[PDB]
């Protein structure tokens, strides 16, 4: 219903979407464009790394899952230089940077 | 609070 609708976007559905890709793709079936209970890209993208930051989705020691967050929400710059500085990942980061350049 | 969980 909320993501026909784009509603009740406080309201993760933690009961049906429990990994991270299904709570990005979640909330991008409820972003919206132009005041209650709307979410737009600029708060998802800048509410997801601010409050919930490397720390959140690295805490399983697994570095993709923060990059596909920061990169499926056009935060490329955050996702290139925090992959550029895990050591094994490097030659990944400056690429995907060249890509975008 | 979303989940820190990657599909698998």
């Amino acid at each position: 219903y909320c993501i026909i609708g784009r509603c009740d976007v406080t309201d993760n559905q933690s009961e049906v979407a429990d990994k991270t890709e299904d709570y990005l793709w979640l909330k991008l079936n409820q972003v919206c464009f132009d005041p209650q209970d709307r979410l737009t890209l600029s708060q998802f993208q800048k509410q997801l790394l601010e409050d919930y930051g490397e720390s959140h989705f690295t805490v399983n020691q697994q570095p993709f899952l923060y990059f596909q967050v920061l990169f499926l929400t056009a935060q490329f710059e955050a996702a290139v230089a925090f992959l550029f500085r895990m050591e094994r990942l490097r030659c990944h980061a400056v690429h995907v940077a060249l890509v975008l350049f | 609070a979303p989940p820190v969980r990657s599909i698998y």
